[PDB]
């Protein structure tokens, strides 16, 4: 986490991407305000989503 | 932000109170920034919607 308040110097840019299947323990250590933004990833919540991937897949 | 942009803002926030962090602005500026002049506004206010409540 101190990587991600890091700079490199000056002129050089990055992004640098995490993932975890949890943000409530990472609240928790406090590394998350670290994170500049997030994304809530939802999960397959349709019927209609589903068939259509299939319709996708072709399977 | 040019000063039709500070207007913009500036009509809903006193009514409203504040707690934020400079080198959070900063990034909220930005990545509001990157998006077209309309919508540069709105995306800056609406996240602080959240943000700073």
């Amino acid at each position: 986490l101190v990587l991600l308040k890091k700079a490199p110097p000056q002129g050089r840019k990055l992004l640098i991407i995490g993932t975890t299947s949890r943000k409530d323990v990472l609240q928790e250590m406090e590394m998350l305000n670290a994170f500049s933004t997030t994304i809530h990833v939802p999960n397959i919540a349709t019927g209609e989503q589903l068939l259509e991937a299939l319709e996708l897949l072709g399977n | 932000f040019k000063d039709k942009e500070r207007t913009t803002i500036a009509q809903q926030v006193k009514g409203k109170k504040v707690w934020i962090g400079i080198k959070k602005l900063l990034m909220l500026i930005e990545m509001s920034l990157q998006m077209d002049p309309e919508y540069r506004v709105r995306k800056f206010l609406a996240l602080l919607r959240e943000e700073g409540a």
